[PDB]
């Protein structure tokens, strides 16, 4: 049925996260809310262009805009998030609730020397506006043609002529 | 009564019937015709309607 052309393994080398998932998760919200002008439009390309293969340049972005978020609370306060996310992970669960004092404790710090707030309760989950270039697909499941409809019935309905037809019954 | 009556009468009956036959014929030449092809009015077979169907955003990106 065809070819099935992908991308070579020349694109696929991104400066991959090296961290785990307690330290993806410690951070989360203020990451979410620092790092969503590469998420948006990529999140959308995946969506609006229903294939993989054409949002690599939008999938590479947002890897590398964690970067320049990550090592920005290196040259900050890195040493109370250090405390955070090595208390995160002993819960099994992964759960923010038995550890509120480090989660002040990360959100003080990055209050000032950085000042990205605490998302509030729900303002993550929210439908946003994002701002795009590429156009919308003209057809993102890439439909063929479609059957011509049979032609539609009309005309005022007439008598059926002599009758009902049948034989030898008339009227 | 007259002769005429019966000439015109059985007139009018013949042409009632070759139009009742004529019609006969045509309608086993369009049932067949219709079952075959498919593009009438009758004989089509049900299918399911392109109106239940959900098209807003899924939770897996591809689709």
């Amino acid at each position: 049925p065809g070819i099935v052309e992908l991308p070579t393994l020349e694109d696929l080398k991104v400066q991959e996260v090296k961290v785990s998932s307690s330290v993806l998760k410690a951070a989360a919200h203020h990451y979410g809310a620092q790092c969503d002008k590469p998420n948006k439009e990529f999140m959308l390309c995946r969506w609006e262009e229903k294939d993989p293969r054409r949002c690599l340049e939008e999938g590479k972005l947002v890897n590398q805009c964690a970067l320049d978020f990550f090592r920005q609370i290196k040259r900050h306060c890195a040493e109370p998030f250090t405390e955070y996310w090595t208390c995160i992970d002993y819960s099994g669960l992964q759960l923010f609730r038995h550890c509120r004092k480090q989660q002040a404790k990360f959100d003080e710090c990055v209050l000032d020397k950085l000042g990205w707030v605490r998302p509030d309760l729900g303002e993550l989950s929210k439908v946003t506006k994002v701002k795009t270039d590429r156009p919308l697909p003209e057809n993102p499941y890439h439909s063929r043609a479609r059957p011509e409809p049979n032609p539609e019935a009309e005309g005022d309905l007439k008598p059926a002529k002599h009758g009902s037809r049948l034989f030898f019954w008339t009227m | 009564d007259g002769p005429e009556k019966n000439y015109e009468k059985t007139m009018a009956i013949l042409q009632i019937e070759a139009e009742k036959a004529e019609l006969r014929l045509k309608e086993l030449e369009v049932r067949r015709l219709m079952r075959a092809r498919g593009d009438g009015p009758w004989y089509q077979y049900p299918t399911i309607d392109k109106a239940l169907i959900d098209h807003s955003p899924k939770t897996t990106p591809d689709n």
